[PDB]
């Protein structure tokens, strides 16, 4: 949750790619942290 | 007028250098690696 | 004239410190190591 927000916030593309490739259900991109 | 124009050019140069510096710092944040505080 | 000259000196000092800061940040980018985002 928090690591994905941090990576997307500061353009860490490698972390986002290696984190969002785990599953194809897409339950992490659609969320709001505060 | 000459002094005011010189001050304006100095401020414009400061602004341009600040844009370049901000871009460099954004690159530093983008490319640096973190292994301890990964939350 | 005195106030304008003081402002000009303050801006000159800001410019010099910004050059030094930009050089330091360029050094940071040059010398930092990246092990995660190597593309």
């Amino acid at each position: 949750k928090s690591p994905l927000h941090f990576a997307a916030s500061y353009g860490r593309i490698n972390t986002c790619q290696r984190l969002l490739q785990d599953i194809s259900d897409t339950r992490l991109l659609n969320e709001g942290d505060l | 007028e000459m002094e005011i124009l010189k001050q304006k050019y100095r401020l414009k140069d400061l602004t341009f250098l600040l844009e370049k510096q901000h871009e460099l710092i954004k690159l530093i944040i983008q490319k640096m690696e973190i292994i301890s505080e990964t939350e």
